[PDB]
């Protein structure tokens, strides 16, 4: 069946250039136009199409900030970006059906244009002094810059926010309603080392 | 470039029907190609030409002539609950609306705030959380150190796979040197005709 | 007791719905289903080269059938067309409907184009053997023979135009692509097809009804009845003969590059000369100076004898061909050269049936015993040019959906255009120089031999 295989997430540093893979099989890539994408937290966009024995056509906003390439030798579409720092987004990587216009096989590749990385914060914000029932109980996680994968011990009541930028850096919370509350305790991910688990106390 | 768009960003349905609806800014000539995206997966094609299905369940259908298009899901079910775009086929620069189900779910919200903890205090920061685990629609929050502040961070997760509620977190961030302005109060306005306090001295 | 003038005249009636349901399913079809009906060209392939090759399978099978069809009230001939029109119609307009199917349009076209060619294949072979049915006398079958070719020829004319002209009246948006990065709608299109199909449907009915007051069917019961069995026999030693099989493979193969120009010619007009907005008037040209140049062949053939005119008349397009893929798209030399495919359409499809008679005398010469050659050379030829005028057909869509030929476009890219000048100046003119090759090699040698032969055909 067509595929169409892309790269890793990258992290280009501000005004860096990133070079995005497109690696297809399946078809002769000769003789399709192979699209990109550009999806934000929630918009599609359309930066260009690209066919692999010739022309480029990009979008008018795209026209000098990306810049495709096609190797027919590998089967392999390339997308340049340049300068960045709005550019953090999800790049997909459709072909066009020879007749209609529509993309039908697809792919998909994350690029975060931030600076910095750093080790997580963890603080367990707890209760101020009340109870009725069930009770909610927190844990914050500041200042990261990756993906992490808070968890508890067993307890399956949990909600764990999406995270968010603040500066340069990333925030979280996770809430839980206990009834009862003998010891509970959040263990957070990052899987950049940095492993903390921190106990919730009282007051 | 066309201006081709989905109306409503959000739709409610359970078990029943769908009918989401795609509006072009130009006589478009029945091209319209309708994707189907689950999160963390790329756009699946389902319909193309406004009317053709690509290897999709029969429940997906659409129609529409011109500049009024809409796919229809008579039997949606789990999986069907995703984000469904429309784009069009007729100009030379491609265009995308965005649209997305949801269940229908009650009513009823929850908060509770929760003050900085005394680590935080110690490394220079207080960030007082507002928690809203519980709630169904959309829901706005305020922030009271005896006076409006616009100096919160908010986010919100999706709609949980079994309550079918939505939550919502509210992060304060105020300094120690800015940590005196009296007592800390978050407000909350739902569909409930009442707005939701929890405060802290 | 001979047939009347009215009656010939009807006769000569009931067989133009034939040639304006081919000239329209030959010219139009494939504009249709690649733009207006919005399909794959893959599935376009299919539905040409299936429902041209499901018409070659049905003519032996409707012709063993009608030749096995008992005497009825009405005639062996005549209850067949007043039980094949009425169906015809239907499946011809539903051929030229767009249906609102979420998936298989293909089916949906497959369907009603096979069972359209089968309706019509059960209409056309009884009213070929209804000339034979009509009258004994030789006189009158050749009358109303001509009579015949005379409406069919004014019957292709009037298909054309008549289809021309209304899905020419109303245009469509296009789709913009890449290619072209620096009030009407389809529903209107497709109206317009939907009322030039019911309007053809008209004449067909029409003339269906003329045909079925006008003609009698005499109660013909003389001489034998042949043998059917024997029609593989009969086809071995035709194709035996030499002058028979030259004549059969040259007709076939300039027939077959000039269907391949009427199949991928709309095509040409609409996205290599740029003239979407006047495709029907080229074709209306054509038809007019192919109507207007019989009489100029017959008197050529009449005075400077066969040979030169079937060497000159199928090969005058050749330079035109190149000349239409060798300009900038200029109007006056589209419609001069308009003119000459005209001229040299009129010349290959009335050339070979003038070199018939003196193939038929060499047959009587060579063989004493014949029963049906000419029948059985007809349906030979009229199996292979329909079997392989369909390959030709899908083939040219499936290379057209193999070049990323856009569904609609207001332009093509670099392939799909050089695909079409291939199709339009390099098959055909290959076509034509193998028929040409073929033509060469005549045994006959035009009359010098042929009269001699005729002069047997006073000792015999
Ligand atoms: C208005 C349109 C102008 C003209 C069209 C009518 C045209 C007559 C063309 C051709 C007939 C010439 C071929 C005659 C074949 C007779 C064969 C024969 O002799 O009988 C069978 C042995
Ligand atoms: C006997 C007559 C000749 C018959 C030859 C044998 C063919 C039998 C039918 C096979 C048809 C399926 O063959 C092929 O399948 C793929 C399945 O994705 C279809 O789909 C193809 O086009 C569609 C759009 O039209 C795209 O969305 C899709 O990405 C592409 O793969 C093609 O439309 C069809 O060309
Ligand atoms: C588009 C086609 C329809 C156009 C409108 C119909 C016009 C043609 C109708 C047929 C005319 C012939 O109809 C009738 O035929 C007989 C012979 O059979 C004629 O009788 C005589 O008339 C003419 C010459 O004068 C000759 O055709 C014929 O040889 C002769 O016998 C009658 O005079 C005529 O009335
Ligand atoms: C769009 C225009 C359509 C063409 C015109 C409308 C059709 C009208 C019928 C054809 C024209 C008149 O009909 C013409 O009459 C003459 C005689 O007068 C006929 O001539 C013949 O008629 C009959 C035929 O057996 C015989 O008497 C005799 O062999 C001869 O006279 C022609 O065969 C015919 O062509
Ligand atoms: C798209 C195609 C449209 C088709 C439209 C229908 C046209 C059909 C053409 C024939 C029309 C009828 O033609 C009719 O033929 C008969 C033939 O006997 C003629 O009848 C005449 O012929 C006899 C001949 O002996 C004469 O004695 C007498 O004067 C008269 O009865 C009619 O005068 C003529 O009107
Ligand atoms: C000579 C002119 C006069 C002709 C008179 C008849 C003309 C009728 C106009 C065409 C109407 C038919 O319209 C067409 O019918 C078929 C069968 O009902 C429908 O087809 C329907 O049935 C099939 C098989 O169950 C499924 O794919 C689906 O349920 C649906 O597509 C088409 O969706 C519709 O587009
Ligand atoms: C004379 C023999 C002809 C042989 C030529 C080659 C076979 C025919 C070529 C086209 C076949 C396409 O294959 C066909 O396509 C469409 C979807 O793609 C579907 O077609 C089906 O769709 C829906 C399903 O409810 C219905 O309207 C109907 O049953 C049928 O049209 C079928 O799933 C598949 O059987
Ligand atoms: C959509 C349908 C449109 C309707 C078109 C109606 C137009 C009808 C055209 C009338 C044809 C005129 O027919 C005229 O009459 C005589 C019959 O006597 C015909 O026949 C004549 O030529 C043939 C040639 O082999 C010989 O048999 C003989 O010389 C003679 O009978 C001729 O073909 C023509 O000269
Ligand atoms: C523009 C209005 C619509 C068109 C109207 C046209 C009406 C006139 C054309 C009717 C058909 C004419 O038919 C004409 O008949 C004469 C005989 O009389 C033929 O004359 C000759 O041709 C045939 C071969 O074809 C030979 O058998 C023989 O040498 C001779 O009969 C003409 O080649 C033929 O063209
Ligand atoms: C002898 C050949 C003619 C006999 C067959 C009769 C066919 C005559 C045309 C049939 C269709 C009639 O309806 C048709 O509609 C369209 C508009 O809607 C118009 O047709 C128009 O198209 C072209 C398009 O460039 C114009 O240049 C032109 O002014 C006009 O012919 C006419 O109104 C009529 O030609
Ligand atoms: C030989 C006998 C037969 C001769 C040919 C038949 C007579 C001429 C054909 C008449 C019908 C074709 O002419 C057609 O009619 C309709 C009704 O007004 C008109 O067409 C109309 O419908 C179409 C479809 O929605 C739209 O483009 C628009 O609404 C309008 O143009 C045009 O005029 C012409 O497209
Ligand atoms: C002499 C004129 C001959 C006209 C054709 C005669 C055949 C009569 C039988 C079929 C009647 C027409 O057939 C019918 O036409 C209308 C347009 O008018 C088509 O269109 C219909 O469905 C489409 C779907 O989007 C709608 O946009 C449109 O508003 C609606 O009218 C139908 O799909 C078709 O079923
Ligand atoms: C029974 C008789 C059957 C007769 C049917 C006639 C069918 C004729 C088929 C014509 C197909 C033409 O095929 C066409 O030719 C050109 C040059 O060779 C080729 O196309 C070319 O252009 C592209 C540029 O984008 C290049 O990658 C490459 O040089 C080549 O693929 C392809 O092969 C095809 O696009
Ligand atoms: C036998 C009679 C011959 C008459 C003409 C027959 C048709 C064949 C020639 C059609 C003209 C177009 O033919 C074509 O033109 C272009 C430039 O315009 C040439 O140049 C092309 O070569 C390369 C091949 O990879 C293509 O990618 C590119 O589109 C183009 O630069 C081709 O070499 C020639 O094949």
């Amino acid at each position: 069946a067509s595929k169409l295989e892309l790269s890793g997430p990258a992290e280009p540093r501000g005004s860096k250039s990133a070079q995005i893979t497109c690696k297809a099989k399946g078809f002769p890539e000769a003789r399709f136009w192979v699209f990109w994408l550009f999806q934000r937290a929630a918009a599609l966009d359309w930066p260009a199409a690209n066919f692999s024995g010739g022309p480029v056509q990009f979008e008018s906003r795209f026209q000098g900030n990306a810049s495709l390439k096609g190797s027919q030798a590998q089967a392999n579409a390339e997308l340049n970006i340049g300068a960045l720092g709005s550019s953090t987004a999800t790049y997909r990587c459709g072909w066009k059906l020879a007749n209609g216009g529509f993309f039908p096989s697809w792919g998909g590749a994350n690029v975060n244009g931030a600076a910095g990385a750093k080790a997580p914060a963890v603080y367990p914000v707890e209760i101020s002094g009340a109870g009725t029932g069930s009770v909610t109980l927190g844990c914050l996680v500041k200042g990261y810059n990756a993906k992490p994968n808070l968890t508890w011990p067993g307890a399956s009541g949990a909600l764990t926010f999406p995270s968010e930028l603040n500066g340069a850096l990333w925030n979280l919370a996770s809430a839980v309603t206990g009834s009862g509350f003998p010891s509970a305790t959040c263990a957070v991910g990052f899987g950049a080392a940095t492993d903390v688990d921190k106990k919730v106390a009282a007051a | 470039a066309l201006d081709i768009n989905s109306p409503e960003a959000e739709k409610n349905a359970k078990g029943a029907r769908a009918r989401i609806t795609c509006n072009a800014g130009n006589q478009v000539g029945s091209a319209v190609a309708w994707f189907n995206q689950r999160p963390g997966d790329p756009a699946s094609l389902l319909t193309y030409w406004a009317a053709t299905e690509k290897g999709v369940a029969g429940k997906q259908s659409a129609q529409g002539a011109s500049t009024k298009f809409s796919m229809s899901s008579a039997g949606p079910e789990a999986p069907s609950l995703s984000s469904y775009w429309c784009l069009l086929f007729e100009k030379g620069a491609f265009s995308f609306g965005g649209s997305k189900l949801n269940p229908r779910e009650g009513a009823g919200p929850q908060a509770s705030i929760l003050p900085p903890s005394a680590d935080l205090n110690t490394s220079g920061g207080a960030a007082v959380v507002c928690f809203l685990p519980n709630w169904y629609g959309n829901i706005t929050v305020q922030w009271k150190t005896e006076a409006p502040q616009s100096q919160a961070n908010m986010s919100w997760p999706g709609q949980a796979g079994a309550n079918a509620a939505y939550a919502m977190a509210a992060v304060l961030a105020i300094t120690k040197g800015d940590y005196g302005p009296g007592s800390f109060t978050c407000n909350a306005s739902n569909r409930g005709t009442g707005p939701f306090a929890m405060s802290l001295n | 007791s001979r047939l009347s003038v009215c009656s010939k005249l009807c006769y000569a009636i009931g067989g133009a719905p034939y040639q304006i349901t081919g000239c329209a399913i030959g010219f139009f079809l494939q504009i249709y289903l690649l733009d207006v009906a919005l399909l794959d060209p893959f599935y376009a392939s299919i539905i040409l080269f299936v429902g041209r090759a499901w018409d070659a399978v049905t003519d032996p099978t409707v012709g063993f059938l009608v030749s096995r069809t008992p005497w009825t009230r009405f005639g062996r001939m005549m209850p067949w067309i007043v039980l094949s029109t009425p169906f015809a119609v239907l499946c011809y307009f539903l051929i030229w409907y767009v249906p609102s199917v979420d998936q298989g349009k293909v089916v949906w076209y497959l369907i009603f184009y096979c069972c359209f060619q089968t309706l019509q294949t059960c209409f056309h072979v009884p009213y070929s053997a209804l000339t034979m049915f009509i009258s004994t006398e030789q006189k009158e079958r050749d009358s109303a023979t001509a009579y015949r070719m005379t409406v069919e020829v004014l019957g292709t004319l009037i298909g054309t135009a008549i289809q021309g002209q209304i899905v020419g009246m109303a245009n469509a948006p296009c789709i913009s692509t890449e290619i072209d990065l620096q009030h009407v709608s389809l529903q209107d299109l497709r109206n317009a097809y939907m009322i030039a199909s019911g309007v053809i449907c008209a004449i067909y009915v029409v003339c269906a009804v003329v045909l079925f007051l006008g003609v009698k069917e005499q109660k013909d019961t003389c001489r034998v009845r042949t043998e059917p069995m024997s029609f593989f026999q009969g086809i071995c030693m035709v194709m035996g003969h030499g002058p028979y099989a030259k004549l059969v493979m040259g007709f076939l193969f300039t027939s077959l590059a000039f269907m391949l120009l009427e199949g991928n010619f709309a095509l040409f007009c609409i996205y290599n000369l740029g003239f979407r907005n006047d495709f029907q008037n080229v074709l209306l040209v054509i038809m007019l100076s192919a109507t207007l140049a019989i009489p100029f062949w017959q008197w050529f053939l009449t005075k400077f004898g066969k040979k030169t005119a079937v060497y000159i008349g199928t090969t005058s397009v050749v330079p035109f061909l190149i000349s239409v893929v060798l300009v900038p798209s200029s109007l006056a030399v589209t419609y001069i050269a308009s003119f000459a495919a005209g001229v040299s359409v009129a010349a290959a499809f009335l050339l070979p049936w003038s070199m018939l008679p003196d193939v038929v005398d060499d047959f009587k010469v060579q063989n004493p015993e014949s029963q049906g050659h000419e029948a059985i050379f007809y349906s030979f030829y009229v199996f292979f040019t329909k079997f392989a005028s369909g390959v030709s057909l899908g083939v040219s869509t499936l290379s057209l959906d193999f070049a990323g030929y856009v569904t609609r476009g207001c332009t093509q890219p670099g392939e799909v255009k050089l695909t079409l000048k291939i199709l339009v100046s390099a098959a055909p003119i290959v076509l034509i120089i193998i028929g040409l090759l073929i033509f060469i090699s005549y045994p006959i040698n035009e009359e010098k031999r042929q009269g001699n032969r005729k002069l047997l055909n006073e000792q015999r």
